[PDB]
């Protein structure tokens, strides 16, 4: 098919300042009347998409004007002149002409912040939770702006794999923060073989990784 | 240039269907549109099929129209064949600045047994021969289709000049006869060993022959 | 709804000019965008396009006959017209006219057509020979020739009336030396040839010949 | 004020099958007679038209399409049609109504030597749709390895070229190809014949 | 105002089929193409079908090619998606885009318009009601001067469930994780908040959760361990 490559999905931006996007085909767009079919869309959170741009710099009604659409051949641009915070979410890009019509992978706008480390908690599981013969251990990392985190779960200092799930939230619209839960589960009984359960966490806020652990019966 | 070669002849029972093929030499038959006229004796052509599959105000839908560009061919058909449509049928096309007319097909819708011909081959006779002339004559007779082909030879060389032949005519048997002539001089009538009058007639071909001796 | 009609003159001596015209009823040359051809078809052979004409200014001449043909047209009393210079035993045939709504089209409306016969040959009578039996069992075949006659017309008869069975009397044909000829033939039994006389009565009324031939073995 | 069927016909440079030109015609009167009386064109078919009633029609957009194949592939322009062009070069509907038009180019689009700016798609991984264009360079996978696309190994390089040489046979000979491709919808028309 | 509303969608089981319905308004239907694109749970946009303003022509997706048909009704502005053969990598949000004005043979920008999208989960896990365990405040989440505590809501297979604390009451500083799907079929959460850590004696913590689907209502009281 052709296919529609997009700018890295992570795109921080600063509010007030411009930010750009770049598609780019795997061949060349122009159709056999010398228009490029190439939409923007733009996707806010819990939303169903709406059309920014058509024809590759054609601005669809509605649209504020700091929005903009630049390209020929196979690459492509749309530009935002002054980032605003109604502009977050996922951009994604299309052709319109080649049949298989795919889009791109999109690209995640989010706000820039300064950097927080995460606070880090631990929850051992409720003694309910036990009776069902599972035990389900979360750690919570709050209020970090990096979304990029690493947790490992250490149980009597081996680590832990295939073991756990992580979970991330949305950007926060007061203080442009993330929070993760990753919970680890273990059988009652295999729960009960061990003392230590810990959490290890790593991230560009902390300037070494942090440890937060419980030991049963304490 | 290009030519459209038609059968000489195709023949059918009433309510049957018949096929007419007609084929470009050169150039593909689907380049530009193709026309089938019906020629009935005496009359001007009349347009059956035009644009190749299009029938004009008037004719009936019994005739249809197709390409078959596997063969460079075209094809007139006639289902629910009626005895009105007893006819000659022709081709035609147009390509450079030429429109071509295809050799034509002597539709027959049948009415009675096919009947093979008589032929018979009269020698040029000892009256005309001391008038400083000489003539072949052969006489096709009695044969149902009333189509006919005719071809002369010298010792199995095509003889050309000097060839008429009639279209064949209904007679009072019903059926057809024709006849055909090969004008000679007495030099030439006793320079060969034989001369031949071959008659072609249903796909089959009799052939009679006259020695000078 | 558009009619026409060939005019001119039926026989044309050899080496001679041809001269053909077509008047139209019902529509105007020049006002019409028609095209305007003329067809041909010797006697007992198939049709044969030798040219057409549009009043634009275009014509369009069978290749086989350019240096022979002209074609023209006068608006003044609404005709086109034909002319075929050096003219040969090979020019008999009946010539149509007929027209064409637009290059490539078919050939709507036709002429009745007109014969030309190409022929130097002033009124002369028959020279009748005969065709000696020869053959089929208990059915020779037996006939009469009948040479060179200017005049198209010829009727024939074998004993004087008392003999039509068997008898069939084939259409003229045109040679090349300009005259008809045709020929009479009748199938009797090969017993009946010794007694039996066969006599062919040919009279010929133009020239004013009455000729009665009879047909003997040898 | 007329049509620019001549900005069509006549432009000095006609594109690659494989990257066939679209122009869009529209408010403008058209002398189609022009075109079918025209006894330079080798081929000339209208579908779900007869051409007679062209100067008598009046359509919304007209969508004159124009490539140059070579003479013996010009038999798959039309509907319905398969084979190297049908399939991956330019593709007609079956519903087609519309005109195919040809004449031969060999004394415009032919130098000695070959001209090799005329090129065609050999290879694709399915069926263009009707109207479809692709322009692509990615090497196919005709084989079970796969490609790294730098190299051609096995895996072809998608685009041929026609060898255009004046000397060739006709059915090797450049062909400068129209398609008019007549749109109605239920908008008021711009493109009207002189008799309408 | 333009208006494409879709439904239909829902919890189809494996090897199965459902339609979808688009409902278009404040546009003649008539006169524009349609398509149907889908967008898998945190995936992109994969477009599905295209249908021609006059129902001439379906183009498909090689993904559902064979297995989906799209159809429209003129006469009462509807577009339709049969899917049938349903398979695990069909489950998506599908909506409907409007098309081109006229024959996506000539006029090619669309997409200006998109419903509100139907869910469509493909899956074999019968319907089932969360368990509600409590996340107990420890000092192991006390830090300084605050106290996280939560909910843990597992092992509940339809996607829509809802958690408010203390009746809609709290609502500063709660985070509720998205679902995630576990090995067995079934969606575990948990929801979250941070207290001032003195309070904890003094005022009294509960999560509400609904689940809909099941129709499930626990209340789970959340208090600090000894
Ligand atoms: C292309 O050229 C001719 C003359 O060379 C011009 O009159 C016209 O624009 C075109 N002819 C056609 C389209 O038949």
């Amino acid at each position: 098919d052709v296919v529609m490559t997009q700018s890295p999905l992570s795109l921080p931006v600063t509010l007030g300042q411009p930010a750009s996007i770049s598609c780019r085909s795997s061949q060349s767009l122009e159709y056999s009347d010398g228009n490029t079919y190439l939409n923007w869309f733009q996707q806010r959170p819990g939303q169903s998409p709406r059309r920014l741009i058509y024809k590759v710099s054609k601005r669809d009604s509605g649209v504020p004007d700091r929005f903009s659409g630049s390209g020929s051949g196979s690459d492509f641009t749309l530009k935002i002149s002054r980032v605003e915070a109604e502009d977050v979410g996922v951009y994604y890009c299309m052709q319109g002409t080649h049949w298989p019509l795919t889009f791109g992978g999109g690209t995640k706008v989010e706000i820039k912040r300064t950097v927080a480390a995460p606070s880090v908690f631990i929850f051992p599981p409720s003694d309910e939770q036990l009776k069902s013969g599972t035990a389900s251990v979360v750690c919570l990392l709050n209020n970090f702006y990096p979304r990029e985190a690493k947790v490992q779960w250490k149980v009597d200092n081996a680590l832990q794999s295939g073991n756990s799930q992580e979970s991330v939230t949305e950007q926060d619209s007061k203080d442009s923060t993330y929070s993760l839960s990753s919970t680890l589960t273990l059988s009652k009984a295999d729960y009960e073989k061990h003392k230590v359960y810990a959490c290890e966490v790593t991230h560009q806020g902390l300037s070494s990784p942090v440890t937060k652990s419980f030991n049963r019966g304490e | 240039n290009f030519m459209l070669t038609q059968p000489h002849s195709v023949s059918e029972s009433p309510g049957k269907t018949v096929t007419i093929s007609c084929t470009r030499s050169s150039g593909s038959i689907a380049s530009n549109y193709v026309q089938w006229y019906q020629q009935r004796p005496g009359s001007a052509p009349t347009t059956v099929i035009y644009e190749d599959n299009q029938r004009p105000s008037g004719v009936p839908d019994r005739f249809s129209g197709s390409i078959d560009s596997s063969s460079n061919s075209v094809s007139l058909t006639i289902s629910g064949l009626k005895t009105e449509d007893e006819a000659d049928y022709y081709c035609q096309s147009y390509d450079s600045s030429n429109w071509v007319f295809g050799g034509g097909t002597k539709l027959t819708v049948l009415g009675q047994p096919k009947a093979a011909p008589s032929v018979t081959l009269f020698p040029p006779s000892s009256e005309e021969l001391q008038a400083n002339k000489a003539t072949l004559v052969c006489l096709i007779s009695d044969f149902y289709p009333g189509a006919v082909t005719v071809a002369w030879k010298a010792d199995s060389s095509p003889v050309k000049a000097g060839v008429e032949t009639t279209t064949p005519s209904k007679q009072s048997n019903n059926k057809y006869a024709a006849s055909s002539y090969l004008s000679l001089t007495p030099e030439q009538w006793k320079s060969h060993r034989s001369y031949s009058c071959q008659v072609t007639h249903e796909g089959s071909t009799v052939e009679k022959t006259v020695a000078p001796t | 709804q558009v009619q026409l009609q060939e005019s001119g003159p039926r026989l044309v001596k050899p080496s001679e000019t041809l001269s053909l015209t077509c008047t139209v009823s019902g529509g105007s040359i020049s006002g019409s965008n028609y095209f305007w051809g003329w067809i041909r078809q010797p006697p007992g052979k198939g049709l044969e396009w030798i040219g057409t004409i549009y009043y634009g200014g275009s014509t369009y001449y069978n290749p086989s006959l350019k240096s022979r043909v002209t074609i023209s047209v006068d608006t003044s009393e609404n005709q086109f017209s034909l002319k075929l210079s050096s003219v040969t035993a090979a020019d008999t045939a009946v010539y149509y006219c007929a027209n064409l709504a637009w290059l490539r089209g078919y050939f709507d409306y036709w002429g009745q057509g007109t014969l030309v016969t190409v022929s130097s040959a002033s009124t002369k009578g028959p020279s009748v020979f005969p065709l000696a039996p020869s053959s089929s069992g208990g059915t020779a075949a037996l006939g009469c020739l009948v040479k060179d006659y200017f005049p198209e017309p010829v009727t024939v008869s074998w004993n004087s009336g008392a003999l039509t069975s068997g008898v069939h009397t084939f259409p003229a044909v045109l040679q090349s030396s300009g005259l008809y000829s045709l020929s009479s033939v009748v199938t009797v039994p090969s017993s009946s040839l010794g007694t039996q006389t066969y006599i062919c009565n040919v009279n010929h009324k133009p020239s004013n010949t009455k000729v009665d031939k009879k047909v003997e073995p040898k | 004020n007329l049509c620019p069927f001549g900005e069509v016909f006549n432009a000095t440079r006609f594109a690659s099958v494989y990257a066939w030109n679209r122009k869009r015609i529209s408010n403008c009167v058209a002398d189609y007679s022009v075109l079918y009386n025209s006894a330079s064109f080798s081929t000339f078919k209208c579908y779900g038209v007869s051409p007679t009633k062209l100067n008598d029609l009046c359509f919304t957009n007209v969508y004159a399409d124009s490539f140059v194949i070579r003479g013996d592939e010009v038999r798959q322009i039309a509907p319905g049609q398969t084979g190297k062009i049908a399939d991956y070069n330019y593709k007609l509907p079956d519903d087609f109504t519309g005109c195919v038009i040809a004449w031969n180019s060999n004394n415009l689009d032919s130098k000695v030597g070959g001209n090799y700016n005329y090129l065609y798609r050999l290879f694709r991984k399915s069926n263009l749709k009707p109207f479809e264009r692709d322009i692509s360079t990615e090497i196919y996978q005709a084989g079970s390895t796969p490609c790294n696309g730098v190299e051609g190994f096995n895996c072809y390089f998608p685009l041929q070229s026609y060898g255009f040489q004046p000397t060739n046979g006709v059915g090797y000979q450049p062909y400068r190809v129209v398609v008019l491709s007549f749109e109605l919808l239920h908008a008021p028309a711009t493109v009207c014949g002189p008799g309408s």
